[PDB]
């Protein structure tokens, strides 16, 4: 549930222009799968 | 008058606002602001009027 924040802040943006903001706002949507979640992940793969 | 026009209504979202004129299109946190704000005047590091 991460994009429903960021509905609210691209509707409420201050024009922003810098690609590490971009950047960084859609790298944090994905949370940490790590330790479990990496194994069952690699068991996919 | 100014408290009229002010939007604002408690401390979080005061945090918040100074975080969103300060890092515009950056989503504020708890932490984060607080930090922000306390590290603008607050902190001996970033911050001597001498």
């Amino acid at each position: 549930a991460a994009a429903q924040v960021l509905s609210s802040v691209e509707s409420e943006i201050g024009r922003t222009t810098d690609p590490v903001r971009m950047y960084m706002r859609e790298m944090g949507t994905v949370e940490l799968l790590t330790r479990e979640g990496e194994i069952d992940i690699a068991k996919r793969i | 008058e100014t408290l009229r026009v002010d939007p604002t209504n408690d401390r979080l979202s005061a945090l918040v606002e100074i975080y969103r004129m300060m890092r515009p299109g950056e989503p504020p946190t708890r932490e984060a602001a607080e930090s922000l704000f306390e590290n603008l005047f607050f902190s001996e590091d970033r911050y001597d009027l001498s």
